[PDB]
């Protein structure tokens, strides 16, 4: 079939017409960022002339291949430790949470670290864990930090943003309780504290919700951590192929090489195995050139999610659909093998009203226009309120200022402006 | 059939007519004995990657040596996820990492001899927190920090022919 | 060391001319590694084959040197997107991306040129004496709960004041700083203090 963009909508445009949402909701969406690769390290002069003295005398006149190869594999496993010391490392120190969980009703024990587990890490974590899955020169270089140690950095990096917000990302962490951190997190988006307080119960109840959705969804299908999986299969088909590479006989009498030391005298040997080295020093340049290449892709993906966990949970962004759907809250970092996983907690609107509205009113042949909100009118009233969430007042001086007159505005109305 | 490695009593369920076997790579993996009805499974010598850990000559010629993905059993000795690591003492005490090795494990030279241990993340901090207190700062200072960026390379040509065919 | 990420860029390049260069010095089969001395030795029905040997070795060793630098220029040129990225949204302005412009609220940066590189300077603003107060989100004064217009509340002990989020700069409560929704049955921590009306 020809497939669907998506379904079609019309908005109700009207140079008199706003909608306004009178209700929210709280989004927490998962975004899979893989960090680092398998730091795997090739003894190009074993994969080629293992065992052998005559191959390796005729290896030597290809010159540095061998050594060029182990250097740039060796940058590349570097590399990979930096990537990660980049993302999670961004926290001098390691902050712990207080057995006191009076977080303002909102839940984190599902993200926080589990302490009677002998790894400390969360049941998120373990789930992401759990949702993924020789003797010929080539080896895996274990990484510079276990799994232990990124959960401390990420138990850390949530401890600070619960207790403290953003400032310990700033500077040294200054405890705030999470609802009026909260709370200013919402005046950040526009929206006033006050909705956050009249609806704590409500948000934290959805947050949870979230959570234990984000639980569900983890849980049933592993195809969310694909971009982590396909990570890993690409590497074992490059090594793969490679050891397969040492199967073939790229034009000589064989693929092995001692069988022909065993059957040919040198002045003939020397050319079968001329052949094999060719083809085999071929194939390990190919492995490292793809492998350096998906190195970059994944030093990209690993600055972005180091960006992310700096402007996302270390701060909060108004950058757009960089921190999730919606209008960002906050995040919270999970780890997972070789890579990331940030859950962003953001506002969504809900439930939204049609208002007929009015850039400015008239008064006494002046302009009053809203210091910050809309006038909107139901039918009979005329309001002014924030343009992210439905709280209408009375219109005032106090909420607007005065420019002009009457005669010049485009689309203004009447209405009253009360004077305390 | 030549090669090299160590012989072991086999648990491969051999069949009455099969000689020897073979791994994913298409090298040999287990025998049976020409003049015994008897299969012997070969594991490579043990093998492995060899590093040196050192501070600068500048300072000291003392270094340890890291041997890859082994047992301290072929080779003030140290194993670790990493391998067997020899001329460098295991100390308790966590430190920033100086030289790292892996699985945590880094090294450093101090008051002298050298030193792996198990690295540390940073200063524990835990955090007064309560859902009525807050910290407030009454002051401030200017902090100036550096980053470096590379920009651009050396704008380096090469002649393919003269370089091949000069 | 300051500077290593530059240095360190020149040092590869370096190798990758050198290495190159050192591959001239080998035979890759052949009977010598200088072309001279076999055209000055042999004929051409054979001088070819030996020529076509160093020819295969030089021309894959060209090869593996321009794909180095092209991944390395890749590399190169995301530091240098970067690095305009910065100079934009970090000396031409103020950022509120957090460590994107150094640890800290970013004031202002300054740029420096470098070898082969720039290096930025930024001025930020760090908290640095911290002192802990009683706080509350809401105050009640006759039923109705007061919140902050730009703020927040504190206690020092016995007195409540309103004072900006990142610098104690305590003042009185008044209806000029504050804003007025809803009453005291529905708030959470909310207290019970004096708004002075001017
Ligand atoms: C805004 O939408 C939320 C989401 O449905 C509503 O939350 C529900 O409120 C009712 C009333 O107490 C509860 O019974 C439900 O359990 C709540 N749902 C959740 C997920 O917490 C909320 O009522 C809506 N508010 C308005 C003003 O419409
Ligand atoms: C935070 O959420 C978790 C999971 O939703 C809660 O854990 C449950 O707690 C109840 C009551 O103690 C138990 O009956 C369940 O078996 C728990 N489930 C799991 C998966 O552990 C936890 O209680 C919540 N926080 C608080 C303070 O209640
Ligand atoms: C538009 O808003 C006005 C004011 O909020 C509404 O007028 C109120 O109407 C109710 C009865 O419906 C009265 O009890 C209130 O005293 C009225 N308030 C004021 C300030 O006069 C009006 O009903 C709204 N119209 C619609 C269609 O919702
Ligand atoms: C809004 O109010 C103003 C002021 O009362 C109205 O201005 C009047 O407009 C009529 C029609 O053009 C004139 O005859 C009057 O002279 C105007 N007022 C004055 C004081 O001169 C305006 O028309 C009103 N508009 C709406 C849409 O209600
Ligand atoms: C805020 O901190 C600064 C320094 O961090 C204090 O400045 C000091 O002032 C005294 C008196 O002039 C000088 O002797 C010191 O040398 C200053 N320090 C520095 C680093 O220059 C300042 O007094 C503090 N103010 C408050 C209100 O705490
Ligand atoms: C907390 O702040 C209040 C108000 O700033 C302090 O009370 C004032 O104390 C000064 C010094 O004795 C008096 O001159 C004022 O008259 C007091 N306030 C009023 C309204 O008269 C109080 O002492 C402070 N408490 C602490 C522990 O610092
Ligand atoms: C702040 O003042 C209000 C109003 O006096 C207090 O609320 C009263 O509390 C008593 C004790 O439970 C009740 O009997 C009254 O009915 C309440 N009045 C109202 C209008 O709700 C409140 O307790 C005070 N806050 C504190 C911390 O003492
Ligand atoms: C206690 C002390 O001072 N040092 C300890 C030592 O006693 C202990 O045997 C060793 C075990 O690895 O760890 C270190
Ligand atoms: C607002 O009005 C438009 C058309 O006037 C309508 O399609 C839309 O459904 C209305 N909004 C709501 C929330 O009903
Ligand atoms: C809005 O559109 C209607 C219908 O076209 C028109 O009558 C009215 O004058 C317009 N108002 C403004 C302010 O453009
Ligand atoms: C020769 O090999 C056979 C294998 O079955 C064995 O039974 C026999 O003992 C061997 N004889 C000698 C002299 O080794
Ligand atoms: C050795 O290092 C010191 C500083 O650590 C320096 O002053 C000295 O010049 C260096 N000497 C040599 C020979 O490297
Ligand atoms: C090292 O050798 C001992 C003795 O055979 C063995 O028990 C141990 O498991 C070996 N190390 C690892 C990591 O397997
Ligand atoms: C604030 O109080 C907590 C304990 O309640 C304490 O750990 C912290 O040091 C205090 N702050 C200062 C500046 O003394
Ligand atoms: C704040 O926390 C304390 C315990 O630390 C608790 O007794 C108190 O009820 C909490 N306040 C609210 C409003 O829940």
């Amino acid at each position: 079939y020809t497939m669907s963009l998506g379904a079609e909508n019309s908005v109700a445009y009207s140079n008199n017409s706003i909608a306004i949402p009178t209700n929210f909701t709280i989004s927490v969406t998962t975004e899979i960022l893989p960090v680092s690769m398998t730091k795997t390290s090739v003894d190009c002069t074993m994969y080629i002339c293992g065992d052998s003295t005559e191959c390796s005398n005729l290896l030597l006149q290809y010159g540095s291949f061998c050594t060029q190869l182990n250097r740039a594999l060796t940058g590349i496993a570097v590399e990979q430790d930096k990537n990660t010391q980049e993302v999670f490392a961004q926290v001098k120190q390691i902050y712990k949470t207080p057995p006191i969980k009076d977080f303002g009703g909102f839940n984190f024990s599902q993200i926080l670290p589990d302490p009677s587990k002998p790894s400390k890490r969360s049941f998120i974590e373990d789930l992401l864990f759990n949702k993924v899955t020789k003797f010929n020169g080539l080896t895996v270089l274990p990484p510079l930090l276990t799994d232990e140690m990124i959960a401390q950095y990420t138990s850390a990096l949530l401890a600070g943003t619960i207790t403290s917000g953003w400032t310990f990302g700033a500077g040294a962490a200054l405890q705030i309780p999470f609802a009026m951190q909260m709370a200013y997190r919402f005046n950040g988006i526009g929206v006033t504290q006050n909705v956050l307080y009249e609806n704590q119960k409500l948000i934290a109840n959805q947050f949870n919700s979230a959570i234990g959705k984000i639980q569900d969804s983890l849980s049933s299908t592993a195809s969310a951590l694909g971009k982590l999986q396909d990570v890993v299969n690409q590497n074992a088909q490059a090594l793969n192929t490679l050891v397969k590479q040492l199967s073939s006989n790229f034009g000589a009498i064989s693929s092995v090489l001692n069988d022909i030391l065993s059957r040919l005298d040198p002045p003939e040997a020397e050319v079968q195995i001329d052949r094999l080295i060719t083809g085999r020093l071929q194939s390990l340049q190919t492995y490292v050139t793809q492998q350096l290449i998906r190195a970059a892709e994944i030093r990209a993906s690993a600055n972005l999610a180091a960006t992310k966990m700096s402007e996302c949970v270390l701060g909060q962004s108004k950058r757009v659909d960089f921190c999730g759907k919606g209008y960002h809250l906050m995040s919270f970092p999970q780890s997972a093998p070789h890579g990331v996983v940030f859950l962003h907690v953001t506002y969504v609107p809900a439930q939204e009203k049609n208002f007929t509205t009015a850039p400015a009113i008239c008064h006494d042949g002046k302009a009053h226009f809203p210091r910050e909100g809309v006038f909107v009118s139901n039918g009979t009233h005329w309001f002014v309120t924030q343009r992210n969430f439905y709280e209408p007042q009375i219109i005032t001086t106090d909420n607007t200022f005065v420019s002009g007159n009457c005669d010049v505005v485009i689309g203004i109305v009447n209405n009253t402006v009360y004077d305390p | 059939l030549t090669g090299t490695g160590v012989l072991t009593e086999s648990n491969k369920k051999f069949l009455p007519f099969q000689q020897f076997g073979r791994d994913i790579a298409d090298t040999t993996d287990a025998v049976r004995d020409p003049q015994t009805l008897e299969i012997l499974d070969i594991t490579p010598c043990s093998f492995g990657g060899v590093s040196v850990i050192t501070p600068g000559t500048n300072t000291s010629n003392q270094v340890a040596v890291l041997y890859q993905d082994v047992n301290c059993t072929e080779v003030n000795v140290f194993q670790t996820r990493a391998g067997c690591l020899i001329g460098a003492e295991h100390v308790n005490n966590s430190y920033e990492c100086d030289i790292p090795i892996g699985a945590g494990i880094c090294a450093s030279y101090q008051t002298q001899s050298i030193i792996a241990y198990t690295m540390s993340l940073g200063a524990e901090n835990s955090v007064a927190y309560s859902n009525n207190s807050i910290a407030i700062p009454t002051n401030f200072t200017i902090s100036v920090t550096t980053e470096i960026l590379p920009v651009s390379m050396t704008k380096t040509s090469v002649d393919c022919t003269m370089y091949i065919c000069g």
